[PDB]
C-alpha cells in the first residue's frame, strides 16, 4: 500500500543496494 | 545445510568400541533444528 502519509516529507533516509538472503 | 535461507541440522548418538575409526555399521539421523536465517555461508570453525 502507498504510505504517502507516513513516509514522504523529500525523505532520502530509504535505501536500495538467492531468495530471502540479506545483502547487508 | 543451507536450502532457501534454511539452515538445516540434523543428528544422531551412539555407544562405540573401536577408538581408531568412524564405525562400519549403519545408523541414520533424525532432525534437530531448522533456522530461517537467510544469510551466504561459505566457512566454517568448530569450537571446543
Amino acid at each position: 500500500w502507498n504510505s504517502n502519509n507516513l513516509d514522504s516529507k523529500g525523505n532520502y533516509n530509504y535505501l536500495y543496494r538467492k531468495p530471502f538472503e540479506r545483502d547487508i | 545445510k543451507n536450502i532457501d535461507g534454511y539452515f538445516k541440522i540434523y543428528s544422531k548418538h551412539t555407544p562405540i568400541n573401536l577408538v581408531r575409526d568412524l564405525p562400519q555399521g549403519f545408523s541414520a539421523l533424525e532432525p534437530l533444528v531448522d533456522l530461517p536465517i537467510g544469510i551466504n555461508i561459505t566457512r566454517f570453525q568448530t569450537l571446543l
